[PDB]
C-alpha cells in the first residue's frame, strides 16, 4: 500500500508541472508579440549576421 | 512534501539551460506517405540508421539512401503526415537513453516515458545498433540464475550469461513463467529487464501490477509497445530493450532480460520489408529473419574481467558482468518445426518446451524433457543441486515413454512397477503453484527426499502434504542448516549426513 | 515524376555545352523546349502511342529556331526513349549544374520586416565567406518568423527567426 | 470550393490530383459528384506529383477522369449518443431505415486513437451476464473480449438479444450492433426479431451489407466501434457485438490486395496483425466506462493454425462454444460446458469458492461422458453406487444449466429469470455435494435458481 | 521510372552526332559486368545464338538482342573482365570437335582434352546445336542394348535410338 | 492519502500562478536580448495568473 | 577517387572516373567516422558505377564519402606463422596477441585445381564413433558431412570426431567458425589452449553478429588457408562450423544486388555460388584436404533446395534426426538415410558390407511394421516378425554411445569402440546369439562385454 501512495505522490508533482511549463511558454509568446515590433528586430539581425 | 517552490526552481533552472543562439541544419521535404513508409528529398548529409526529426515531437528511421530519396519509417502514428513537411536532421544515430536511475520506470521504444511518473534521468544514450562483444571478450558463464521454479533450476538450470528459449502455444504459462524468474531476482542482486512486443494493453498494465505487488518492480525496466502501435516501433523495441541490458553488462554487473514475444517481432518486420517490397522466402519472411534475432540475441553475453577493465577506463577491477536472456517464442499446435522456431533454438543455449498436454492435465509449470535441453550444462548450477539433480531428467523422460507402452498392454514385472510409482511420484512432486518461489535449501530437501527413497509408503495424494509439513519442520527447527545451505551451496558428506537425519526423524515421527 | 531520369540528359548537354562554350545559347534552346511540352495542345500530343520518328518530327517542325545539328538531335534522343516530359525538368538540372560550375549560388532571405540595404550587404559578405560561390540574395517577406532573418541556402537553412527560437524552448521543457 | 481532380478511375480505385501544398492527409475524407449523388472517397496513400489514390465508398461506375474533388479536413464522421438508440445505418452514419433524420447532437470521426496506458483501469472486475452457463463457466472480465464459435441455427441472436436486454435492464448500459459482411435477409429479419421484443430502443445498429464494395464493409466495424466509445465516455459499461470478426479479416484482405501491397502468410495482408490490433486494443476497461465485446468467429477449413484464427485467439479472454448436440437434447442455451472456457478462471482474480465450483462441475460432467459410453456400450449393471451416485448429479447438473429468458418468453411462456452470480455457485456447490438429492432432476430444468427448483418440485 | 544504359558519355556521342557513323557493325563494347553475364553496347550485327569473341580467348553466347543491347553469357572465367572492353562478334555458331579419335578421351564441353594425355586427332567440326531427322527419315528400333541386369533386361527392354529415363533419389 | 492530494492540489496551484508569471517574463528576456518595461504586459500575466 | 552514391542496407554502390573502375573482388576502403570499412566489389554497373558489400557495419555511411581503390583482392596471412591464432575475414588478428608475423599473404579468390591434378585412395580413416564408421565409413582425404535441423547435435559429434581423429594425426588443422554461436568458439579455444594442442590448429571466425559480407566472405578465407598447408605437401583438416550460413548470407544480399528471387526465395545463382566454393576444397598430387562440414537444414526439411545441393559434394553424409534424438538416443543418426561412398565389398570387406546391409534390411523392416502396430498393437503381429521387431529395437539402442564430450550433460564415461568389436558385436545381434538381454541393456554401452555386464546389473 505504501508504494502505491508514493506512486500517486510523483503523478500528482508531474501533472501540475505540465500545465505551469506550457502556460510559461504561452506568456512569453504573449509578452514577445506585443512588444517587438520595432528595432529591436535589428538588435537581432545584427548578432546574427555577426554569428553567421 | 510535495513543495511549488522546487518546481518553480527547476523550471527557471531548464530556462538558463537553455541556449538562444541557433546552430545551421541540412534539412528536406516529404515527398510520398504511406504504411509507416516515408520517401524524402533533400537531406544530402544524411547517413544511414540516423533519426529525423518530423514536424510535432516524432521522428523517423532513414532505412535507403536511394540516388535522388531517402526510404524512412515512421515512429509512431503516421497518418497525420503530408507531402511538403519539412524535416529536419540530427546527425544522431538511432539512440536511447540508459542508466540505472531507469529501474522502476515504464518507457517507450523512443526513451520516452509512457507512465504518468514525469520526466527521466538517465546517464546519457547508448546506440540502439551495435555490434556484440567478439570471440576473445568472452567469459564462460559459471554462475546460477535461480528463478523461483523447481523444475527448470533441477532440470534446465540457467547460467548468468546464458540464453535460454520459452517455446510454447498460446495460454500455456510463458508470460507467468518469466515473470516468476523476474520476482525470485528481487533480492538475489541482478538487475531485471521486461520487453513488451505486441502485447494487449491489459496485460501490460496488470503484469506491472502483479512485479509492484512483490515489490520487484524497484528492481525492473519495463519497456513497452503495444498491439496498437506502428510496426516500426514494435521491430525496434527489443534492440532497445537490448542495448539499456548491455550498460549493466558493460559496467560489471548482473542483468537478466526477458523478450515477450520474439515471434510477433518478426511478424512486424514482415511488414515492414513487405511494405518495402523485399522478396519473400520460407513462410513469408526475409532470409535476414535471421540476422534480425541473431544480433539481437548476440548482445546477451559474460564479459571477461579484461574487457570490463579495457571498457570501463580502469575503473572496475576485477569484476566480470553479463546479460541473461530468456526469450519467448509462441508456436502453433506445439509445432516446433516451424521456421522461427527453429531459427531461435539455433541461436539459444537451450530451450523450455511448454506442452499443452501436460498443462490442461494439471502438471504446472508443464515442462517437457526430453525436448527442453540446456546446452551450457551443469556449470551453471550449484553443487549440491548438481549432486541431488543428475539424471532425474532422462529418469522422467524415460518414464513417459514406458508409461507410453504401459497404456498399450500388460507386461508388469516388478521394476516397470517401481519405475512407475517413482516417476509419477516425481512428476506429482514438481509441480509448483504461481508467484511461489522457493530456495535451494527448500528444493535440495525436495530433491533429497524423492532421490533417497523416503517418498517410499507415501500416497500420490499425500506427496503435496508431505511437502509442507516438511518445509514447516525444517523452517522450525533445524534451522540454521537452512541458512547454511543457501549461503553456500555445498554438498558435504557432514550436510547429507544432516539432511539424513532430518528426513529420517520427519518420516518417523512426524505427519502430513 | 521525371528527377531521376532528367540527370544523364542534362550532365551530357552540359558537357557539350562547355565543350563548345555556348552555355547561355543552350539555356535558351532548352527552355523553349521545355515551354512548348506545356502547351494544352502539345502535352495531349506527348501522351499518344505515335511512333518516335513521327512524334519526334512533328516537334522539330514546331521548335523553330533551334539548332539542326546539336539541340534538335538531343530532341531526336529523348523521343526515343519516350521522355520529352523530362524537359522542364532537365532545364532545372542543367541550370543547378551551370550554377556550380560558375561557382555561384542562389539563396533566400525571410523576415517579418522588410530588409534594410545595409543587413543585406552584410549577409551577402558573411554568406560569401559560408559558402565558396558569390552568393544572390533572394528577399521574401513573410510574417511567420515574428522577428529576425531566416537563411534558406536551399537544403543547408541557419534559422535566426524569434518563433523558432521559441518553439525550441517549449520543447526543452 | 473543391480544389482536386480525379486523374485515374480503376475499378473501386480511385486516384485524384490536388496543388502541391493542399495534399490532403491519409484518412481524409473526401466528397465528388458522382452524376446526381455524392460518392465518399477515402485516402490511403500520398504519391509523388500531389496525387492520392483513393477508395469509393459505393459504387465508382460513372467517373469521369478531371471531376472536381472537395476536400473535407476530417476523416468521415459519423452521429454518436443517445439518438442513434434504435436507428439503422450505412457505413457513413446515414440513416438506412425510412425513419428519417438523425437528431445529430455530435458528430464523431471513426478513425481515433486507442486508450493510452494512464487510462486504463486499475482493476479486473467482472460482469454478471446473469445466464447461468456463461457467469458460472465462462465468466467475462469487464471490457473483455469474448468468442462465440457457434453457426446459425442454434441460437447465437437469442443469446445475443438476452445480453442486450440484460446490460440494459439489470444494469444501465446501452449496446450497439455492427453487422460486418450480412446477408441482407438476416438484417431485416433480426431488425423484425428485435423490434418485436422490445430490445430494440437500447440498441443502435450500423449494417454492412455484402453488396457493398470492400471499403465500406471494412470501415463498418469501426463505425460501431466509436459509437460504443461514445457510450463509454458518458460513464457507461457497453457491449459491442461484432457479427463476424473473419469477415473484417478479409475486408483488410480484400483492400490490401486492390492496393497492390506484397501478400503475406497464407496470403493475407502483411498488416494483419496490426489492423486486428487496431480494432482490438480500443475495446478496453477505462477509468470512467468500459466495452465489453461478443464477436462471432468463422475458423477456415476447421484450422486453428490458419493466421486469421492464430491473430484473433490472442485477443480473446472467453470462448463460448455453441452445440448442435446440446440443443437436440432440449436444453437452452445451447453451450457446451466442456469446450467453453474463460482465462478469467483463476482462484487470484474470481476466487476459490467460483474456482473449485467450475472445475468440480467441469469434473463432474467429463466423467459422465466416460460412465455414459460404459453405458452405452454394457448398460447400467456395470456402474457401482458411486457411478450412479456421479451419474444421478450429472443429470441434476445438466438440467440447471438451463434457463428461461426474457425473450424467450414467446415459445415457453414461462417468464425470463435473470439469475445473480451467487446463486448459480450455490445451486451448483449444492448440487455436486450431495444435497437435493432427495428431489428429481426434472425440478431442476428451466426454472431458474435453485430456492425455484426445490418449489418447482413440491407439486412436479 | 528506371535508366536503360544511357549513360553519359554515349548521349555526349550520339549529341555530336546523332545518326553516328556506319563504322563497323562488327565490334562492340562491354558496358556491364555480373554473375557470368555481360550487357554489350554495338554489335548491330550479331546474330541470336552467335559466339561473340572477348579478349584473351574466351567467347560468349548472344541470348538476348534488345533495343541496344545485347546480353551474353561468358562461357568460362568471367571474373577478370571489365567494363569497356571491345568485343567482336564472330561469324560462328559453337562448334566442337568430333571423331573417332575422341574415344578414350575425357574432355571439357568445348571439346579440350582435360586428362592431360595429349592433343586430340579429331575428325573436324560439329555445329552443337542441330536439327533432328524428320519423320521420314527415322526408322522402328527392334535391335537390342543389352544391358547386363537381370531385371532392366528381362521387364523394361532398351533398343537401340530408344530414350529411356533414370529417375529416383539422391544415393 | 488521496483526499489529502486535493487539498494540496489547490493549494499549490494557487502559489503555481504567481510564480508563472515570473518564469514567463524571464523567458520571455532568454528568448529576445533586449528586455521589456512591462507598459502593457501586466494585463497580460494577470490572464495568465488567472487561467491556473 | 570515389564516391559513394547509394546505401541500401550492407551493399554500397560506389561512382569512380571512367578510366580507374576497379575490377571485379578487387578490395576498396572507406573511413567511417574513426573505423575503416573495407568494401568487396561484386558487380560493375554502366558508367563507373561499381556496386560492393561492406566488410563490416553499414551504419554511419553518408553519401558522398571519399573511397580509396587498393588494387588487390582481400588477402590474407598464410602458412606457419598463422597456426594457433584466431582472425578475422580479412586476415587481421581477432585474439589479443599481436601481429601475426606472416611471410606471405594470398588472394581468398582462386581457381580450382584442374582435373589431372586430383588423387583418390580408399584407406579407411578410423572414428572412434561407433554408428559413423560401421554404416558410413570415411577415407582420409575425403568431404564428411553432418546433416541436421537446429538442436540435434552436429556440433557436438564434431566435437567428439576432433577429439577422435586428433588421436591418430599428427599434421595441421584449420577450423573455419561460420555465421555460428561466438561462445562455442570461445569455449573451443579455451578447450584447445588447456589442452596444448593449440600450437597445431589455426582459427578463423566470422560468427552470426556479423554484417552480412564478412559472413559470406569468411568461409573462403578459411579455404585460402586450408590450400596453404596442402600445397606444402602436408595433410591437414578442415573443419567448417557451418556451411549453410554460407549460402544464407548470400540469399540476404542477393535481392539488394538487383536479381530476381528463384524457386523459395534463394539467389538465381545458388548452385554455382556452392559448386565454386566447393570444388577447391579437395586432395591434389601433392598434399591433401581431409574436411568435415556441418549442414544446417531449415525447418527440418531434407527437400530444401541447399542441403538437396549440398548431398551431392560429399563422400559420407551423415543425417541426424530430432525424432531419434528426442527418444533420448544419442548420437541421433538415422542409420537408414546415413551412407558413404566408401561402404562397397573391396573398400571394408565382406564382413564390414554384410553387417551393415543386414541392420539396414532390418531396421527397414522395423519401419514397415510400424504403421500396423500403430492401428492394431503387437499381438497382431506374425511370429516372427515379432522377432524382427525385437531385434531391430536392439539394434537400434545399442546405436547409442556414450561421448567423452557429453559427459557434461550425461555424467555417465565416455567410451571408444574400435572397428573389430561393433562388427562383431552387431553380426552376433543379428544372428540372435545376444537376443536374451532385454532392451535397456543396450542402452549407452560401448561395447557387447559392457551390454551382458549392465543386464547382469538389471
Ligand atoms: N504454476 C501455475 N499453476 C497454475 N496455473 C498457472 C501456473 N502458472 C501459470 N498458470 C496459469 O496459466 C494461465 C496463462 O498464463 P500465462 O499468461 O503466463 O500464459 P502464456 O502461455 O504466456 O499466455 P499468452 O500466450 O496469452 O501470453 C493463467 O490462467 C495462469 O493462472
Ligand atoms: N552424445 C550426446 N549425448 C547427449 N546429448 C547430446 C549428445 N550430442 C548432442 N547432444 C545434445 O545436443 C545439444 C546441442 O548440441 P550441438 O551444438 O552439437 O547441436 P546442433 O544441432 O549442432 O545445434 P546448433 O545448430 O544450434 O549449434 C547438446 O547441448 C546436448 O543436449
Ligand atoms: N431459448 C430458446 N428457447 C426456445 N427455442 C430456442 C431457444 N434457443 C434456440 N431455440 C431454437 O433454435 C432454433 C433456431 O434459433 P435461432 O435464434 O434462429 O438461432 P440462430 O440465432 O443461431 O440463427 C429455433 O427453432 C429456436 O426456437
Ligand atoms: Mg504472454
Ligand atoms: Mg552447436
Amino acid at each position: 500500500a505504501q508504494a502505491e501512495i508514493e506512486a500517486e505522490r510523483k503523478r500528482a508533482r508531474e501533472e501540475l508541472r505540465k500545465q505551469v511549463a506550457i502556460l510559461a511558454v504561452a506568456g512569453a509568446e504573449k509578452i514577445i508579440e506585443r512588444s517587438v515590433d520595432e528595432a529591436a528586430n535589428s538588435d537581432i539581425v545584427d548578432k546574427l549576421v555577426a554569428e553567421l | 512534501q510535495l513543495n511549488s517552490t522546487e518546481i518553480s526552481e527547476l523550471i527557471k533552472q531548464r530556462i538558463a539551460q537553455f541556449n538562444v543562439v541557433s546552430e545551421a541544419h541540412n534539412e528536406g521535404t516529404i515527398v510520398s506517405v504511406s504504411d509507416g513508409v516515408i520517401r524524402i528529398h533533400g537531406l544530402a548529409d544524411a547517413m544511414q540508421g540516423e533519426m529525423i526529426s518530423l514536424p510535432g515531437n516524432r521522428y523517423a528511421i532513414a532505412l535507403n539512401l536511394e540516388r535522388d530519396s531517402v526510404g524512412a519509417v515512421v515512429m509512431g502514428p503516421y497518418a497525420d503526415l503530408a507531402e511538403g513537411m519539412k524535416v529536419k536532421a540530427t546527425g544522431r544515430i538511432l539512440e536511447v537513453p540508459v542508466g540505472r536511475g531507469l529501474l522502476g520506470r515504464v518507457v517507450n521504444t523512443l526513451g520516452a516515458p509512457i507512465d504518468g511518473k514525469g520526466p527521466l534521468d538517465h546517464d546519457g544514450f547508448s546506440a540502439v545498433e551495435a555490434i556484440a562483444p567478439g570471440v576473445i571478450e568472452r567469459q564462460s558463464v559459471d554462475q546460477p540464475v535461480q528463478t523461483g521454479y523447481k523444475a527448470v533450476d533441477s532440470m534446465i538450470p540457467i547460467g548468468r550469461g546464458q540464453r535460454e528459449l520459452i517455446i510454447g502455444d498460446r495460454q500455456t504459462g510463458k508470460t507467468a513463467l518469466a515473470i516468476d524468474a523476474i520476482i525470485n531476482q528481487r533480492d538475489s542482486g541482478i538487475k531485471a529487464i521486461y520487453v513488451a512486443i505486441g502485447q494487449k494493453a491489459s496485460t501490460i498494465s496488470n503484469v506491472v501490477r502483479k512485479l509492484e505487488e512483490h515489490g520487484a518492480l524497484a528492481n525492473t525496466i519495463v519497456v513497452v509497445a503495444t498491439a496498437s502501435e506502428s510496426a516500426a516501433l514494435q521491430y525496434l523495441a527489443p534492440y532497445a530493450g537490448a542495448a539499456m541490458g548491455e550498460y549493466f553488462r558493460d559496467r560489471g554487473e548482473d542483468a537478466l532480460i526477458i523478450y515477450d514475444d520474439l515471434s510477433k517481432q518478426a511478424v512486424a518486420y514482415r511488414q515492414i520489408s513487405l511494405l518495402l517490397r523485399r522478396p519473400p522466402g520460407r513462410e513469408a519472411f526475409p532470409g535476414d529473419v535471421f540476422y534480425l534475432h541473431s544480433r539481437l540475441l548476440e548482445r546477451a553475453a559474460r564479459v571477461n574481467a579484461e574487457y570490463v577493465e579495457a571498457f570501463t577506463k580502469g575503473e572496475v577491477k576485477g569484476k566480470t558482468g553479463s546479460l541473461t536472456a530468456l526469450p519467448i517464442i509462441e508456436t502453433q499446435a506445439g509445432d516446433v518445426s516451424a521456421f522461427v522456431p527453429t531459427n531461435v533454438i539455433s541461436i539459444t543455449d537451450g530451450q523450455i518446451f511448454l506442452e499443452t498436454n501436460l498443462f490442461n492435465a494439471g502438471i504446472r509449470p508443464a515442462v517437457n524433457p526430453g525436448i527442453s535441453v540446456s546446452r551450457v550444462g551443469g556449470a551453471a548450477q550449484t553443487k549440491i543441486m548438481k549432486k541431488l539433480s543428475g539424471g532425474i531428467r532422462t529418469a522422467l523422460a524415460q518414464y513417459r515413454e514406458l508409461a507410453a507402452f504401459s497404456q498399450a498392454a500388460s507386461d508388469l514385472d516388478d521394476a516397470t512397477r517401481k519405475q512407475l510409482d517413482h516417476g509419477q511420484k516425481v512428476t506429482e512432486l514438481l509441480k509448483q503453484k504461481q508467484y511461489a518461489p522457493m530456495s535451494v535449501a527448500q528444493q535440495s530437501l525436495v530433491l533429497f527426499a524423492a532421490e533417497r527413497g523416503y517418498l517410499a509408503d507415501v500416497e500420490l495424494s499425500k506427496i503435496g502434504s508431505f511437502e509442507a509439513a516438511l518445509l514447516a519442520y525444517v523452517d522450525r527447527d533445524h534451522a540454521p542448516l537452512m541458512q547454511e545451505i543457501n549461503q553456500t551451496g555445498g554438498y558435504n558428506d557432514e550436510i547429507e549426513g544432516k539432511l539424513k537425519g532430518i528426513l529420517d526423524s520427519f518420516k518417523a515421527t512426524q505427519s502430513w | 515524376e521525371f528527377i531521376t531520369v532528367a540527370r544523364p540528359y542534362a550532365k551530357a548537354a552540359f558537357d557539350f555545352a562547355v565543350e563548345h562554350q555556348s552555355v547561355e545559347r543552350w539555356q535558351d534552346m532548352l527552355a523553349f523546349a521545355a515551354e512548348v511540352t506545356k502547351n494544352e495542345q502539345m502535352a495531349e500530343l506527348l501522351s499518344g502511342a505515335l511512333a518516335p520518328e513521327t512524334l519526334a518530327e512533328s516537334f522539330i517542325a514546331v521548335a523553330g529556331e533551334q539548332l539542326d545539328e546539336n539541340g534538335q538531335n538531343l530532341i531526336r534522343v529523348m523521343a526515343e526513349n519516350g521522355r520529352l516530359n523530362a524537359l522542364p525538368d532537365v532545364l532545372e538540372q542543367f541550370i543547378h549544374l551551370r550554377a556550380v560550375s560558375e561557382a555561384t549560388a542562389e539563396v533566400d532571405v525571410i523576415s517579418a520586416a522588410a530588409l534594410s540595404e545595409q543587413q543585406l550587404a552584410k549577409i551577402s559578405a558573411a554568406m560569401e565567406k559560408r559558402l565558396s560561390r558569390k552568393v544572390k540574395l533572394n528577399a521574401k517577406i513573410d510574417k511567420s518568423v515574428m522577428a529576425g532573418v531566416i537563411i534558406r541556402a536551399g537544403d543547408m537553412v541557419i534559422d535566426g527567426s524569434v518563433r523558432g527560437r521559441l518553439e525550441r524552448l517549449a520543447d526543452v521543457l | 470550393m473543391a480544389t482536386g481532380k480525379i486523374v485515374q478511375v480503376i475499378g473501386a480505385v480511385v486516384d485524384v490530383e490536388f496543388p502541391q501544398d493542399a495534399v490532403p492527409r491519409v484518412y481524409d475524407a473526401l466528397e465528388v459528384q458522382n452524376g446526381n449523388e455524392r460518392l465518399v472517397l477515402e485516402v490511403q496513400q500520398q504519391l509523388g506529383g500531389g496525387i492520392v489514390r483513393t477508395i469509393a465508398m459505393g459504387s465508382s461506375d460513372g467517373l469521369r477522369r478531371g471531376l472536381d474533388v472537395k476536400d473535407l479536413e476530417h476523416p468521415i464522421e459519423v452521429p454518436v449518443g443517445k439518438a442513434t438508440l434504435g436507428r439503422i445505418m450505412n457505413v457513413l452514419g446515414e440513416p438506412v431505415d425510412m425513419k428519417g433524420e438523425i437528431g445529430e447532437e455530435e458528430r464523431w470521426a471513426i478513425h481515433r486513437a486507442a486508450p493510452s496506458y494512464e487510462e486504463l483501469s486499475n482493476s479486473q472486475e467482472l460482469l454478471e451476464t446473469g445466464i447461468k452457463v456463461i457467469d458460472l463457466m465462462a465468466p467475462f472480465a469487464k471490457g473483455g473480449k469474448v468468442g462465440l464459435f457457434g453457426g446459425a441455427g442454434v441460437g447465437k441472436t437469442v443469446n445475443m438479444m438476452e445480453l442486450i436486454r440484460n446490460i440494459a435492464i439489470e444494469h444501465s448500459g446501452y449496446s450497439v450492433f455492427a453487422g460486418v459482411g450480412e446477408r441482407t435477409r438476416e438484417g431485416n429479419d433480426f431488425y423484425h426479431e428485435m423490434t418485436d421484443s422490445n430490445v430494440i430502443d437500447k440498441v443502435s445498429l450500423v449494417y454492412g451489407q455484402m453488396n457493398e464494395p470492400p471499403g465500406n464493409r471494412l470501415r463498418v466495424a469501426l463505425t460501431g466501434l466509436t459509437m460504443a466509445e461514445k457510450f463509454r465516455d458518458e460513464g457507461r459499461d457497453v457491449l459491442l457485438f461484432v457479427d463476424n470478426i473473419y469477415r473484417y479479416t478479409l475486408a483488410g484482405t480484400e483492400v490490401s490486395a486492390l492496393l497492390g501491397r506484397m501478400p503475406s502468410a497464407v496470403g493475407y495482408q502483411p498488416t494483419l496483425a496490426e489492423e486486428m490490433g487496431v480494432l482490438q486494443e480500443r475495446i478496453t476497461s477505462t477509468k470512467t466506462g468500459s466495452i465489453t465485446s461478443v464477436q462471432a468467429v468463422y475458423v477456415p477449413a476447421d484450422d486453428l493454425t490458419d493466421p486469421s484464427p492464430a491473430t484473433t485467439f490472442a485477443h480473446l479472454d472467453a470462448t463460448v462454444v455453441l452445440s448442435r448436440q446440446i440443443a437436440s437434447l432440449g436444453i437452452y442455451p445451447a453451450v457446451d460446458p466442456l469446450d467453453s472456457t474463460s482465462r478469467q478462471l483463476d482462484p487470484l482474480v474470481v476466487g476459490q469458492e467460483h474456482y473449485d465450483t467450475a472445475r468440480g462441475v467441469q469434473s463432474i460432467l467429463q466423467r459422465y461422458q466416460e460412465l455414459k459410453d460404459i453405458i452405452a456400450i454394457l448398460g447400467m449393471d456395470e456402474l457401482s453406487e458411486e457411478d450412479k451416485l456421479v451419474v444421478a448429479r450429472a443429470r441434476k447438473i445438466q438440467r440447471f444449466l438451463s434457463q428461461p429468458f426474457f425473450v424467450a418468453e414467446v415459445f415457453t411462456g414461462s417468464p425470463g429469470k435473470y439469475v445473480s452470480l451467487k446463486d448459480t455457485i450455490r445451486g451448483f456447490k449444492g448440487i455436486m455435494e450431495g444435497e437435493y438429492d432427495h428431489l428429481p432432476e426434472q425440478a431442476f430444468y428451466m426454472v431458474g435458481s435453485i430456492e425455484e427448483a426445490v418449489e418447482k418440485a413440491k407439486k412436479l | 521510372q528506371l535508366n536503360s544504359t544511357e549513360i553519359s558519355e554515349l548521349i555526349k556521342q550520339r549529341i555530336a552526332q546523332f545518326n553516328v557513323v556506319s563504322e563497323a557493325h562488327n565490334e562492340g563494347t562491354i558496358v556491364s559486368v555480373s554473375d557470368g553475364v555481360i550487357r554489350i553496347h554495338g554489335l548491330a550485327d550479331a546474330m541470336q545464338g552467335e559466339m561473340i569473341s572477348l579478349p584473351g580467348n574466351r567467347y560468349a553466347i548472344a541470348l538476348n538482342l534488345e533495343r541496344d543491347s545485347v546480353g551474353a553469357v561468358v562461357m568460362g572465367p568471367y571474373a577478370d573482365l571489365a567494363e569497356g572492353m571491345k568485343v567482336k562478334a564472330t561469324g560462328r555458331i559453337l562448334e566442337v570437335p568430333v571423331g573417332r579419335g575422341l574415344l578414350g578421351r575425357v574432355v571439357n564441353t568445348l571439346g579440350a582434352p582435360i586428362d592431360g594425355k595429349g592433343p586430340l586427332d579429331h575428325d573436324g567440326f560439329s555445329a552443337v546445336e542441330a536439327i533432328a531427322p524428320g519423320v521420314i527419315e527415322r526408322q522402328s528400333v527392334d535391335q537390342p542394348v543389352q544391358t547386363g541386369y537381370k531385371a532392366v533386361d528381362s521387364m523394361i527392354p532398351i533398343g537401340r535410338g530408344q530414350r529411356e529415363l533414370i529417375i529416383g533419389d539422391r544415393q
